[PDB]
């Protein structure tokens, strides 16, 4: 199945981004590390995510513009 | 917010927000991918022209319905026709609005659960319902009873219904419907020389069958003329030049309705099994389905059939009854009529599959009380 | 209008749309980093029992778990916009284009050597 | 088209007298007093480059606006600086349509002419209201009262 | 960098940068030993004279072209009319510019290969692409439909291509052009006395022909008017004096083009076998075919051509359909200039056949994906 198959895909990368979060018996700077591992991850997901917002209105925009040229091109 | 009333169907598919007269869009369900190779660079040459684009393309192109006999059979390319038709023919995002599909009768469930999956997974509806497509022609007729024979091009099938209650043991679905009748018109062309062969000129022959072909009121009679005369001989140009001249092709092609032992099927003709789904009724429902027996579906547009069907119900049946056949003029929209009827209605507005539900009982929902 | 006035307008009005986006995207950019800034919240609990600080692991897994379902499913969503994008740019084109085929000229060779093949001998100064 | 006559007016009466003694010199003997069309495609061909009469023509009528097929004096110099082309490749294509879609700040696919007042006034160059009319009638095509992103396309197109 | 759109042709070479309205150089592609002994001493004499030179030097040498029919027969000597192609009518080095080649439709594979070994062995270009004389004449008429018509004077092909996608199963190439037209009226001319023998004078009878002949709109009336009148007796004036008087030998040497059974050949005319290349398409695209017929090549120059191959292909064709033929009068160039336009493409920039890809799997990458 197509849509199966995107379904699984996507299952597939959100198990991959699950880092293996086992970590007590590390001592105290380590998992210092792995929270701002974290915490850098979380910014840069927020910095693509703004990417695609952008993104986002200017191909908004840009449909808008191929609209407006088809009702141009009756 | 409104709904959106489409209707697959099987060879057009017809679509609009309900609550109008007319479907918005309507274009033949076809996805063509090219065949031959192609030299022109930059031309912006796609990769599989869907709906009535491919109806202009179709001179390089392989057209192939995605739906055979009512089912199903190819889900992507059904996928692509929906996609296509609520982005660019009508160009609402499904995210906003509601959707009224319909289904023959006696379809196979994994067909529908498919659907409402589909419906609810990729293009994220908040609410869908399935309709049997017989239920809403009668609705268009503004009746409350009746046998209705929906004639479509993949199925005719024939639902008998009184008071609202439908009667689920008397329903008569024939697979023979306009395609093989333009599979057989291309096959009786070939008695005068004229070969249609390629998946494209299908069209071409469905087109003489829409424009020339009629029901004759009695077929003996009708040979018998075509055989001597030259009164019947119409001719017809060619998307080439070269005119063809169609004699007793005519009332051949479209008298496979009431003779299907032509095309080989063994089942009686849409003139008998129409009786034989009265038969099975009640005995005190009959004079009523008598009375009010409706033609609905594009394939029931033959010029002559309301009167060949009357004839032949009224030598089936009893003297006394009364025999009337309702054919409106809008018979091809009919079913979408009604259902923009029915979507347009108060008490309706709370038997939509909410999406929620969905979530909670997984695609079989469509066959729980939300039928 | 004079044209060298109407050049001089356009050569403006390109500069003048040049800078103002280039300054546009130069405040979209630190707003960007202003508001992510904010939206990420620096922690700091070094040298507490190690139960809160597999707590804070846990709930930042979960967090980043979170962030990349919405961002990954944003990220699907756009390319499919950039996606249909381009198949209505190929759309309009097609609709529309056949004729965009540019033209390029070379035997117009520089002026100097036109002068020369002109004038030959008597080509000292032009 | 307008593009070698705003070179010109960028240059001075050097070049109008540079090339009133050029034609002095080197059409001498001629009975016309100008350059035509044919005129100068026989000098091309006298010296070794091969133009076409279809070029001729069409060249006479891009320089010729009073059917004269010669050159007036500021069309001569236009003609004269016309033949080789230094500038070329006119900016760059995507950059200015960036330029162009935030140009429409309300981002409603159409350009409203007080944003075009606004840049203007940024540029600041000595001009008067029917200037940037006239500008506009060069671009406003479809004559909307907007900039068109075709028509944006149009008037930008091979401008450096 | 720009690349160098080289045209090999049978005849006539024709090259120049990419970008530009005509070729840049354009000379004769025949390559002459001299054949006589010879007697001034430090005379600097050289061993072959091709191009240009070779048509000035024509009265003691023995010019002998290097292409036949399309193909190549002659591979040291093409090569040599390369070289001279790169070195001295350009004047650039071909280390430093892509090249694009032309070839006719239907060709041997191992002349191509050869071709693509040469420019990447011997010459040593960056990248060298190979594309069919037809599609290219297509690019300068600024369709994207058609079919297209190239005699040139090797081989006369007909490419139908419709909206990009050619039709490989209805390329007809015939073997009828410009040089057996030579021929023919070189053998003609003995009719009134006029002997032309020597390789040296076939120039002179390609001049007589280019220069005086043309094609009969009604080819049985004009034989009987030159038979009765003398209004188209035209004289021609030798290399040497003694002008000679064309008769009836004026369009009778065009003539063959319709008729190739004047110098012996079987097949149908060029004005049938157009039609013959249209109805093998599709029964969909064959009105389009008919209203954008392309004419191209050198052959196709002749006064009156594009009116009779108009009256014929209606006569041939359906009554209802338009016939319309473009004949722009860059005909002999079209091929160079649709070239040109192919090469300034930013599409077609990733096309060309690197010398990496050919280092890895050797001169049969041509007939690989990069066509
Ligand atoms: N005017 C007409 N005359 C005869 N046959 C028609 C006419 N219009 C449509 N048909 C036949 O009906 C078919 C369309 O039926 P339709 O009702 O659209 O099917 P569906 O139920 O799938 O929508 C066509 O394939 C054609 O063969
Ligand atoms: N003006 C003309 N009139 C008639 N025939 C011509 C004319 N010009 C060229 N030809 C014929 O066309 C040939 C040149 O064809 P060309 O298109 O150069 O072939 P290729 O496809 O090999 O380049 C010459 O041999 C000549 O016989
Ligand atoms: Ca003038
Ligand atoms: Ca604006
Ligand atoms: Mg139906
Ligand atoms: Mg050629």
């Amino acid at each position: 199945g197509k849509r199966q198959t995107e379904r699984e895909k996507k299952k597939k990368i959100l198990a991959e981004r699950r880092k293996a979060l086992a970590i007590d018996h590390l001592n105290e700077d380590q998992l210092r590390e792995k929270a701002k591992e974290l915490w850098q991850s979380i910014h840069n997901l927020e910095a693509e995510k703004f990417d695609l917002q952008e993104k986002f209105k200017q191909q908004k925009y840009e449909i808008n513009v191929l609209r407006n040229r088809i009702n141009d091109n009756q | 917010t409104t709904a959106l009333v489409c209707d697959n169907g099987s060879g057009l598919v017809k679509a609009g927000f309900a609550g109008d007269d007319a479907p918005r869009a309507v274009f033949p369900s076809i996805v063509g991918r090219p065949r031959h190779q192609g030299v022109m660079v930059g031309m912006g040459q796609k990769d599989s022209y869907v709906g009535d684009e491919a109806q202009s393309k179709r001179g390089i192109l392989t057209l192939k319905y995605p739906i055979e006999h009512g089912i199903i059979t190819n889900w992507d390319d059904m996928e692509k026709i929906w996609h296509h038709t609520f982005y660019n023919e009508l160009r609402v995002a499904p995210e906003e609005h509601p959707t009224l599909l319909t289904e023959a009768p006696l379809n196979p469930k994994a067909n529908r659960e498919k659907m409402t999956q589909i419906m609810f997974e990729t293009f994220n509806v908040p609410a869908m319902y399935v309709a049997i497509q017989a239920v809403l022609s009668l609705y268009a007729s503004g009746r409350t009873t009746g046998i209705v024979l929906d004639s479509g091009d993949g199925v005719t099938h024939n639902v008998p219904i009184y008071e609202g209650y439908a009667l689920p043991h008397a329903i008569m679905r024939l697979d023979l419907a306009g395609r093989d009748l333009t599979d057989y018109l291309m096959k009786i062309l070939t008695e005068r020389g004229y070969s249609f062969v390629t998946t494209a000129e299908r069209e071409i022959v469905r087109d003489i069958k829409e424009k020339l072909c009629y029901v004759a009121l009695d077929f003996e009679n009708e040979m018998a003329t075509a055989a001597s005369s030259s009164s019947l001989e119409k001719s017809y140009e060619l998307p080439d030049g070269q005119v063809i001249t169609i004699g007793n092709e005519r009332f051949r092609c479209p008298e496979t309705l009431f003779q299907p032992s032509f095309i080989g099927m063994e089942s009686a003709g849409i003139h008998e099994t129409t009786y034989n789904s009265i038969m099975k009724c009640d005995i005190d429902i009959r004079k009523d389905l008598y009375a009010n027996n409706v033609l609905s579906g594009g394939t029931t547009m033959y010029p002559g059939i309301a009167d060949r069907m009357q004839k032949e119900i009224t030598a089936l049946a009893p003297s006394t009854m009364k025999i009337k056949i309702i054919a409106p003029p809008e018979r091809k929209y009919s079913v979408w009529i009604g259902g923009s009827i029915l979507a347009s209605l108060s008490t309706f507005q709370q038997m939509w599959i909410s999406k929620q539900e969905y979530d909670e009982a997984g695609p079989s929902i469509v066959h729980r009380k939300c039928f | 209008i004079s044209a060298s006035r109407k050049l001089q307008l356009k050569t403006l009005m390109l500069q003048i749309a040049k800078q103002e986006m280039e300054r546009e995207a130069e405040e979209r950019r630190g707003e960007k980093g202003r508001v992510l800034r904010t939206r990420c919240q620096p922690l700091e609990l070094d040298g507490l029992g190690f139960e809160e600080l597999q707590d804070l692991c846990r709930q930042l897994h979960a967090r980043v778990d979170k962030v990349d379902e919405e961002r990954y499913d944003v990220e699907a969503k756009v390319t499919k916009n950039i996606t249909e994008i381009a198949d209505l740019t190929q759309k309009i084109y097609d609709l529309r284009g056949k004729f965009k085929r540019p033209t390029l000229r070379r035997v117009r060779i520089s002026a100097d050597a036109m002068m020369q093949a002109l004038l030959g001998t008597r080509a000292k100064e032009s | 088209d307008d593009i070698y006559k705003a070179a010109v007016e960028q240059l001075t009466e050097e070049q109008k007298n540079e090339f009133k003694a050029a034609f002095d010199i080197f059409v001498l003997g001629a009975e016309d007093g100008c350059i035509s069309t044919k005129e100068l495609g026989k000098v091309m061909r006298m010296l070794g480059q091969n133009p076409t009469p279809e070029e001729l023509q069409e060249m006479i009528d891009e320089v010729d606006e009073d059917g004269s097929g010669t050159v007036d004096f500021d069309e001569f110099l236009v003609m004269m600086v016309r033949c080789m082309k230094d500038d070329s490749k006119g900016k760059s294509e995507e950059e200015l349509s960036d330029l162009f879609r935030m140009f429409d700040k309300n981002a409603d696919g159409y350009i409203d002419l007080d944003e075009l007042k606004m840049m203007l006034q940024a540029t600041g160059e000595t001009i008067t209201e029917d200037d940037i009319e006239e500008l506009m009638k060069d671009g406003d095509k479809n004559n909307d009262g907007r900039i068109d992103y075709d028509e944006f396309l149009e008037f930008m197109k091979g401008v450096e």
